[PDB]
This record gives C-alpha cells, structure tokens and sequence, in this order.
C-alpha cells in the first residue's frame, strides 16, 4: 500500500515463529524499539498490528 | 558529544553480583555465525551514550 493509506493487518488467533523471520536475512533493516527480538518467542501479546 | 562512556548493552547471559566483563569480542545476533568480523546481524556490545 501507499504511506498515507498504509494497510492495516491485524494478527491474532494463532502462534507466531518468530525465529524463521529472525533468521531470514533478506530484511536489511530488523530494529525493535520497545522489547527484545531474542525474547520474541517467549513473551505473549494480545495481537499484532502490521 | 561526550562518547567516551560506553555501556554493554548486548551479552550473551546475566551476570553473576560483583562480576565485571571487560572482554572486547564480538555478539552473535543470530543464527549467522560472525568469526570476529562485524557484519550482518553482528553488532559491538559495547555502545557510547549520546
């Protein structure tokens, strides 16, 4: 999408592995700005935002 | 700019009371291993205050 109609997609109702995206080295920018990515795969969240 | 304290903000595990890390080496961000050269998902644990 756009920047200034940016889509919204909602994840909830299922688990997220996220070591296969962690270790996906395509992506030339991973920064976290508020949790820890080597914690990604214990905390809980009520949904994610994308 | 006044960098010359600097803080270990990546470590592989806690430490132990009264334990003080001065080792220079290199951290493992993930899966790809880094053999002492920075690089991609290789980043200094050692970083200067702003």
């Amino acid at each position: 999408a756009s920047v200034y109609a940016w889509n919204r997609k909602r994840i909830s109702n299922c688990v997220a592995d996220y070591s296969v995206l962690y270790n996906s080295a395509s992506f030339s920018t991973f920064k976290c700005y508020g949790v820890s990515p080597t914690k990604l795969n214990d905390l809980c969240f009520t949904n994610v935002y994308a | 700019g006044n960098y010359n304290y600097l803080y270990r903000l990546f470590r592989k595990s806690n430490l132990k009371p009264f334990e003080r890390d001065i080792s220079t080496e290199i951290y493992q961000a993930g899966s790809t291993p880094c053999n002492g050269v920075k690089g991609f998902n290789c980043y200094f644990p050692l970083q200067s205050y702003g």
